[PDB]
């Protein structure tokens, strides 16, 4: 139905000429203590696997990054739990994979592309005389649990736990549940309950919702490891910062996947955060225009990061001015600032195609910071 | 394609030689050209790109160029060579998008400063400024501002001392970027939008 | 918090079974592994020998014979990767198992494979192959000097390995296995270099095997090669030869276990998943002497067995069937097909409680001590088990004979008893014992028209009989009366008692003293007493060669037990008891050389004092209640010591270790008794109630007795409704998708064979049908079977009273399960009432979600619905109206409550505390603790400590004491068993321990948990570390390593717990090891050096809680 090319927005081509790329990868040992610098102006809760673009202008930020591009390329992104909370307890590491320093206009500007790697717990914060802070951090391990039947499996049925690969289906999943959870009759709960805590089943249930948004092939785009999968879905869920913090505090993918599935079903409406009482869009209009999903982080010309959820239709929004193609995050579309009709708060932008052959001809890009998920009929993460 | 060569400096040698960095298009030996501010025709003699001589050369390189034509000095830095078909726009008033980066107080219309556009350096005055624009959104301001302070972006109209060669951004980058300058400090940077 | 974990019923399921020559090369042994227990039997045409306790979960158990060893050796590998090689040693009368080699074979990194640990031993007995983790193959060389079990790994190209086996008939250590890659399932063979340490390409391979290849069987010589088992085909593989059959008789279910019958390799056994039993047969042809080529493979169905986990043929045609779902069988299989069908017949049936899905405690025998009823087994092995703590009685003969009001043994000829005298109402009879046949005889000199109060052999080769009116003395040589005694005014005798030389009878308020001389009864004294006499005793206590100098009395009105001196009747001690009920029976006996006085009351109260023979002082009194009905005290001998049998409505045997142990007797009612020792019933007991005379022997110590009530279908939940004397049980049977509407049952089960059967809807592949069963608390007959709706899953069950309604209802929470919907969208809460003989459906509540659990919460019903806890109020119009509602993050799987607290958990170890606030009609989160891990069941210990079982068979305790909402991790313990349910209660009569909690297990193990004071936990922790140095551990497994809290990712030491099994083993070591254990201890009694008897009195106080 569409033809845009979901691979374009993830590239962040609006940043210009190809950046220098790095192939190396740095991962710290679980539970190890590390001192990692914090960027003073980044206001985001970064989740592992999420791409974070930045434009740094201030010399102190630029200087710190030049040093980082030479060392491990990893900085700390503190996850602020409350608005007036001075001390940060959690956060996520970001690994620079592309960078470019340019002396164009006459001011040193640094463009960076980072990716979330490891979650950590903040142990100490020390501010240097320059304004760049260092975090004494403890790498939080990813808790991997075995199959729920591992401690309740019969040794005679061990040779039956391996199943031959599935055909690319309704009848097959019924046989999967019956065979993997056969030894559930030795416990207090039935097979269908254990299914509710099975990574593979939960992941197949999420894919069914992701397929409603994108014609992406499950085969490749989505990772097969539940850990990576669980983090990838969390990145494109249009939830508020308090909920995003709760998902990051979750150490088990199982708990994360279940909590995500509940969010995907409960919160169907998206209202204006400033008003709280003004519907802007619904989950039925959410769609993915980028390989990352319906929501991804993008940077504006002044280094402001916006997690933009692409939706087909929005209401109660007034458009200010005329469309512009300048620094467009979706090349081929022009943007027009969109404010709320009631409180005039900036909600996002309307994107209108520049060429008649493009489809969709129009859509809306809403900034997560301006929206508030509402349950029809405070949302609680199951 | 179209050719643009901002002139850094000239010097009388051979017939007449000119210095610059060649930003637009390719330049062939003997390729007839023009000089935009005075509309002076001129023919190429020798293309001394780098220290070597080559008959033709592509954008990027640093060319010394021998000029055959009615050009024997009376050419200033901040002039340009131009393809005779689609040549460069000029004049002395223009609109531009100007982000204030360093200034202790407030700049308001009639603010005097220097204007560095490519090779050209000419004093400039901001006649009136049009509309603020918010950095978070992009929102063109509702009312006209009376002034703009630091760390702030606006769009304004600008009159230089006299006849210079401007080209809008989007059309051309290197000639469309500029830096306002005062007391040697860099006070603003700007992309040019319209041409009055 | 500090707690105490003790095993009350060792596991019953069978992890594995194997035969061999372990005790002696001449003997044939059968080795059974009941999880963390090892049973060693000797086969005859089974004999127990030794049972030992591993400090580990037995995962691999095989027998083998190294080069130059007298008998087979045993290899054991635990779930925590403890490896050891064990030998049997007998020094004459002391059986001991010595460890030869030991060592942990865990690798610092690795992912444990899906098919679990696989251990094998090559036929040459040179190496030991183990597939612990994926892509690797650990190998242990079996050199004589490998006492550390040093081993090495060998990389594998194949990652997904199904099953591996060492091949027979190869001069090189050759393995053969099945694997699976994205291209399909295949089979390969490798050769192992014990020196070069790698794989060399094996003999043969044949890719693209059966899709469900699961089992590999190595065939010994002369056949060689291997057999491949699957869902569809049984295939042979040796070299380029390829024999393949596909019998349709096994396509109906899956083969799970196997065993070799004859050591040549022609006959194999095949165990099914549904209990079927098959015999594989290999057809040979001996072309010449030497070569034996395989012709064909045949299979025959031999009959039905218990759902088998492990199998082993023994000898002479008998097979042991070890099961984990149902009872273990000893089966004899004949060559003649039985009349019912196939050729199998059960011989013995070994009890097996596993698995335990739920259990409840019940006071089935009115009040007193509790009993335990479990939902045990699965599928056709489904059964209820009733477990009571008490003493058994082996009935040798039962005779209907009402009115027995007295019982005495008699020796009619001087040895051993030969005559039983029975006293009826106002009359008397005599029974004679010729072998096991009882017949009425007459005893000349005895009067048979009066109520006999006592008779028995006495001194000078004489008898005696004390009727209501006389005191007759009979001779033995001619057998006739020689001297009769009566009252001077010929009045009736009230109470009497006698020993062997003295006789003290009483009339009203007066009592007389007689002596037994040849042909004479010499009256002596006749003091008057203040009030009527109730009971007296003249037992000769101790030391005195024949006669006693004391006389114990109980009096009416005064209700004072008194000790008088003979023949003066001087009041040596008066003790005034309760004051409303007269005494009914008194007795003076001695236990473990300590002298007690006992006295029972007509209301069942039992006093026991301490007696000073020379002083007559009755001191250190203690009282215990035994039953509502009057009690009668009798002395008898068992195990060369004198016990005391207390006849009543709750019969009780009193024995003993300087601590009296009142042990219930597994019998209905017993009014009168006497010890009988005849030529046909030696050293036995004679019991008598209102209608039965029972004779039989009695066990020496109380164990656990288990009554099996088969259901032939899986039970799920259970609760006890006392006001109806019935059990409510949830059950599920299996049916098959049939023609037309379908759903035809498999076999007659407990839900199809009920008295009255109901349903919830008419008719308007496998499929499960759920039922609510009503079971009588006495007969255990299925009184009613409710069948829930189609596609309805019954999850919870509770019997309680709600609101101000006096009726006690059965409440069941359900959930609709359709295969297309992952999470259940709707369920119901049904409120039944069992009135008379009907099951009225009182009320229903359609709910939009599942109902994983319920609980009665302060007269109101509290239920969980998905991630929501809902509180229901019971209307006066007989309905459920909502009062409160509370949402959570967690699926409210587990639900327990004490007082106003509520503890909510899920399968993910996540725990919530909730408190009812009546002034708000809502709930408030009190505390929480999230630490993601698999949780099987939880329970509330008290208001501040909460018990649960997490993955890898562990226990934990959380503790309460702003950020005072954090639950600390104060207790950890690797129990080694999969706990499946907790419930309060005990199995002993009504203080070192505080509280008591029982729990079930998948392996059928029943344990107990109780709290301790810090003083005891500190001491008993010192006790543990002292015993670990002393007691010899099998396989040299560190006790601290065994109980260490284990997960796949972490391994922390245990804390806040005490392995009561280890503490209880203090009484099994020899006396010097005790003194060795108490190496300068500071014991506290208001401190000094501690002795061995100091800790025995301590440990015996702990063994009396289960
Ligand atoms: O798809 C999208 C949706 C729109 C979004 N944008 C564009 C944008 C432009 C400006 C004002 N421009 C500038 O300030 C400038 F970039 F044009 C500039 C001019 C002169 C100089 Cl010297 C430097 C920079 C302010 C905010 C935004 C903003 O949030 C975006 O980035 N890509
Ligand atoms: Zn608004």
């Amino acid at each position: 139905i569409i033809n845009f090319d979901t691979s374009l927005p993830t590239s962040h081509t609006y940043l210009g000429a190809d950046m220098e790329e790095f192939h190396g990868r740095t991962l710290h040992d679980d539970d190890s203590c590390q001192v990692i610098p914090v960027l003073p102006q980044v206001m985001m809760i970064l989740i592992p696997g999420q791409t974070l673009p930045l434009q740094l202008f201030h010399p102190q930020e630029v200087s710190m990054v030049r040093n980082l591009i030479q060392k491990d390329r990893t900085f700390a992104v503190l996850a602020y739990s409350n608005v007036q909370e001075r001390e940060a307890q959690f956060g996520t590491t970001a690994e620079i994979y592309a960078y470019r320093e340019e002396q164009d206009f006459g001011i040193e500007i640094v463009k960076v592309k980072a990716i979330g790697r490891q979650r950590f717990k903040v142990l100490e914060l020390r501010t240097q005389s320059d304004g760049i802070q260092q975090a004494k951090v403890q790498i939080l391990p990813e808790c991997v649990l075995p199959s729920t039947m591992s401690a309740v499996q019969l040794e005679s049925l061990n040779k039956c736990q391996i199943f031959p690969s599935k055909p690319v289906s309704y009848k097959w999943w019924q046989k999967y549940q019956k065979r993997k959870f056969h030894c559930a009759n030795l416990t207090s709960w039935p097979r269908w309950l254990y299914s509710l805590y099975d990574a593979e089943t939960l992941m197949d249930r999420i894919k069914k919702q992701l397929r409603e948004w994108d014609e992406n092939l499950k085969d490749d785009s989505l990772p097969s490891n539940p850990i990576d999968f669980s983090y990838r879905v969390a990145a494109c869920l249009p939830i508020d910062d308090v909920l995003r913090i709760q998902l990051l505090k979750i150490g088990s993918a199982i708990q994360r996947l279940r909590c995500e599935l509940d969010i995907m079903n409960k919160c169907t409406s998206l209202c204006c955060k400033q008003c709280q009482e003004t519907e802007i869009t619904t989950k039925n209009e959410i769609f993915s225009l980028s390989l990352c999903g319906p929501m991804a982080a993008y940077v504006n010309p002044h280094g402001y990061v916006h997690e933009t959820l692409t939706v087909y239709k929005a209401c109660n929004l007034n458009l200010i001015g005329r469309p512009s193609t300048e620094h467009s995050w979706f090349p081929g579309y022009a943007w027009t600032v969109a404010q709320c009709k009631i409180c005039a708060s900036h909600i996002g932008w309307k994107f209108t195609a520049t060429k008649k052959d493009m489809s969709p001809q129009k859509f809306w890009g809403l900034t997560r910071s301006a929206l508030l998920p509402t349950i029809p009929d405070v949302i609680l993460c199951l | 394609g179209p050719i643009r060569l901002p002139i850094v400096d000239k010097y009388k040698d051979m017939g007449t030689v000119v210095l610059g960095k060649l930003e637009s298009g390719s330049i062939c030996k003997g390729q007839q050209l023009v000089m935009m501010p005075n509309k002076h025709n001129v023919e190429v003699l020798g293309i001394l790109s780098d220290d070597v001589e080559t008959d033709t050369v592509a954008p990027g390189e640093n060319l010394k160029i021998r000029l055959k034509g009615i050009e024997e000095e009376e050419i200033l830095p901040g002039f340009i060579l131009c393809d005779p078909n689609n040549l460069c726009h000029s004049g002395r008033t223009f609109d531009a998008q100007i982000v204030i980066i360093e200034h202790k107080s407030i700049i308001c219309p009639g603010y005097n400063a220097v204007l560095h556009i490519h090779t050209c350096i000419e004093e400039v005055e901001i006649t009136a400024l049009i509309c603020l624009v918010d950095k978070k959104s992009g929102e063109k301001s509702k009312t006209r501002p009376r002034f703009v302070k630091q760390d702030q972006v606006c769009i304004a109209r600008l009159r230089t001392a006299g006849t210079i060669c401007l080209e809008t951004f989007k059309d051309f980058p290197q000639m469309g970027r500029f830096t306002l300058r005062d007391e040697g400090k860099t006070i603003a940077i700007g992309k040019v939008l319209k041409l009055v | 918090s500090y707690n105490y974990v003790v095993t009350a019923q060792k596991p019953t399921a069978v992890n594995g079974c194997v035969t061999g020559h372990f005790t002696s090369a001449e003997d044939l042994n059968l080795l059974i592994a009941k999880n963390t227990r090892l049973e060693i039997y000797v086969v005859t045409a089974l004999r127990p020998v030794k049972e030992v306790g591993m400090y580990g979960k037995i995962a691999v158990m095989e027998l083998f014979r190294p080069k130059g060893e007298s008998k087979d050796l045993l290899f054991i590998l635990t779930a925590k990767y403890n490896a050891c090689i064990l030998e049997y040693k007998q020094s004459g009368e002391s059986i001991d198992i010595i460890t030869r080699a030991h060592g942990n074979v865990q690798d610092r990194i690795g992912r444990p494979s899906e098919t679990g640990i696989i251990g094998i031993i090559d036929p040459e007995c040179r190496m030991i192959g183990l597939r612990l983790y994926d892509g690797l193959f650990k190998v242990i060389p079996l050199d004589r000097d490998n006492k550390e079990l040093k081993a090495f790994n060998i990389r594998l190209e194949e990652l997904h390995v199904i099953d591996v086996k060492f091949l027979y008939g190869c001069q090189a250590p050759t393995i053969c296995f099945v694997y699976q890659d994205p291209q399909g399932r295949h089979v390969k063979t490798y050769e192992v270099s014990l020196r070069e340490k790698e794989f060399n390409k094996g003999p043969w391979k044949q890719e693209n095997v059966e899709a469900e290849a699961s089992m590999v069987i190595a065939v010994p010589e002369p056949f060689g090669g291997a057999i491949i088992i699957g869902q569809e085909s049984i295939t042979y593989h040796n070299g380029d030869k390829y024999l393949a059959i596909a019998p349709p008789i096994i396509k109906q279910s899956t083969i799970v276990c196997h065993n070799r019958v004859d050591p040549n390799g022609s006959r194999y056994l095949l165990g099914d998943m549904e209990g079927r039993l098959f015999m594989l047969l290999l057809e040979k042809e001996e072309q010449m002497d030497g070569t034996v080529t395989l012709k064909d493979l045949r299979v025959e169905l031999l009959g039905e067995t218990s759902i088998a986990e492990c199998l082993t043929y023994l000898d002479n045609g008998v097979v042991f069937v070890g099961s984990r779902l149902g009872d273990s069988q000893l089966v004899k299989l004949n060559v003649d097909s039985n009349e019912q069908g196939s050729y199998v017949v059960a011989m013995e049936t070994f009890t097996n409680l596993g698995p335990i899905v739920d259990m409840c405690v019940v006071d089935l025998e009115r009040q007193g001590q509790g009993q335990l009823v479990t939902c045990s087994g699965a599928f056709k092995e489904g059964s209820l088990r009733i477990i009571r703590n008490g003493i058994g009685i082996h009935e040798h003969a039962s005779i209907d004979l009402p009115g027995i009001k007295g019982l005495w043994p008699l020796r009619s000829d001087p040895e051993t008893d030969d005559t039983l005298v029975l006293s009826f109402v106002g009359q008397t009879r005599v029974l004679m014992l010729n072998g096991e046949e009882v017949e009425e005889t007459e005893l000349m000199g005895f009067v048979d028209d009066q109520q006999t109060f006592f008779c028995g052999n006495v001194a000078h080769q004489q008898l005696i009989q004390i009727t209501s009116a006389s005191v007759r003395l009979v001779s033995q040589e001619p057998k006739a009366l020689v001297s009769e005694w009566k009252e001077p005014q010929a009045k009736n005798i009230s109470v009497a008692s006698c020993n062997s030389s003295q006789v003290v009878v009483a009339v009203g308020r007066a009592l007389y003293y007689l002596q037994i001389h040849p042909q004479e009864l010499r009256q002596i004294s006749h003091t008057e007493m203040e009030h009527e006499v109730a009971c007296l005793d003249i037992t000769p206590l101790g030391d005195s060669n024949g006669l006693s100098p004391l006389c114990a009395i109980g009096l009416w009105t005064d209700i004072s037990a008194r000790i008088l001196k003979l023949p003066s009747f001087e009041l040596l001690h008066k003790e005034m008891l309760g004051g409303e009920i007269i005494p009914r029976s008194i007795l003076m006996t001695t236990f473990e050389s300590s002298h007690y006085l006992l006295c029972a009351l007509g209301d069942g109260a039992l006093f026991y004092f301490g007696l000073n023979i020379e002083t007559g002082l009755l001191s250190d009194r203690k009282k215990v209640t035994l039953g509502t009905q009057p009690t009668v005290l009798r002395t008898f001998r068992s195990l060369s010591t004198t016990n005391v049998f207390a006849c009543s409505d709750r019969p009780t045997v009193i024995y003993s270790n300087h601590k009296l142990v009142f042990s219930n007797v597994n019998l209905k009612e017993v009014n009168y008794m006497c010890p009988l020792n005849s030529d046909g019933y030696p050293d036995s007991l004679a019991l008598a109630n209102n209608s039965t005379l029972t004779i039989g022997t009695i066990d020496e110590i109380q164990k656990l007795h288990i009554r099996t009530v088969p259901l032939y279908e899986s039970p799920r939940k259970i609760c006890y409704q006392e006001v109806s004397q019935c059990f409510g049980v949830l059950s599920s049977r299996i049916e098959v998708q049939d023609t037309s509407g379908g759903t035809t049952a498999l076999r007659p089960s407990a839900s199809t064979q009920a008295l009255s059967s109901s349903v919830s809807s008419s008719k308007l592949e496998e499929v499960e049908v759920h039922n609510l069963l009503i079971i009588d608390q006495h007969t255990f007959e299925v009184l009613h079977a409710h069948q829930f709706l189609q596609n309805e899953y019954a999850l919870s069950l509770v019997s309680c009273k709600l609101g101000k309604d006096p009726n006690t209802y059965f409440i069941v929470g359900t959930a609709m399960v359709y295969p297309e919907e992952a999470e259940p969208k709707q369920g119901r809460i049904v409120v039944f009432q069992y009135s008379d003989g009907k099951l009225q459906t009182v009320a229903e509540k359609e709910v939009k979600g599942a109902v994983y659990s319920m609980v009665e919460f302060n007269g109101k019903l509290l239920a969980s619905i998905n991630s929501t806890v809902r509180l229901y109020e019971w209307t006066t119009e007989k309905e459920l109206r909502t009062e409160c509602n509370h949402y959570n993050n967690i699926m409210a799987l587990y639900l327990k409550t004490k007082g106003d607290f509520i503890l909510v958990g899920d399968l993910m170890r996540s725990v919530l505390l909730l408190a009812y606030k009546p002034m708000e009609g809502n709930f408030e989160e009190i505390a929480r603790d999230f630490n993601p891990n698999w949780m099987s069941a939880v329970e509330i210990l008290d208001d501040d400590n909460f018990l649960g079982a997490e993955n890898a068979f562990n226990l934990f305790v959380c503790q309460k004491d702003e950020e005072r909402q954090h639950l600390q991790e104060v207790g950890l313990f690797h129990l080694g068993e999969f706990v499946n349910v907790f419930c309060h209660g005990s199995l002993v009569m009504q203080t070192p321990t505080q509280g008591s909690v029982l729990f079930g297990t998948v392996n059928g193990m029943i344990g107990l948990v109780t709290s301790l004071s810090e003083s005891w936990y500190n001491l008993l922790l010192d006790m543990q570390n002292r015993l670990n140095k002393v007691i010899k551990s099998v396989g040299k497994i560190e006790h601290s390593f065994w109980r260490s809290f284990h997960t796949e990712r972490k391994t922390e030491p245990a804390t806040g717990f005490i392995d009561g099994d280890l503490i209880e083993s203090f009484l099994d070591i020899s006396r010097p090891k005790m003194q060795e254990v108490v190496a300068n201890l500071q014991y506290d009694d208001g401190k000094r050096e501690a002795t061995a008897d100091d800790l025995i009195k301590v440990v015996e106080e702990l063994t009396r809680i289960h």
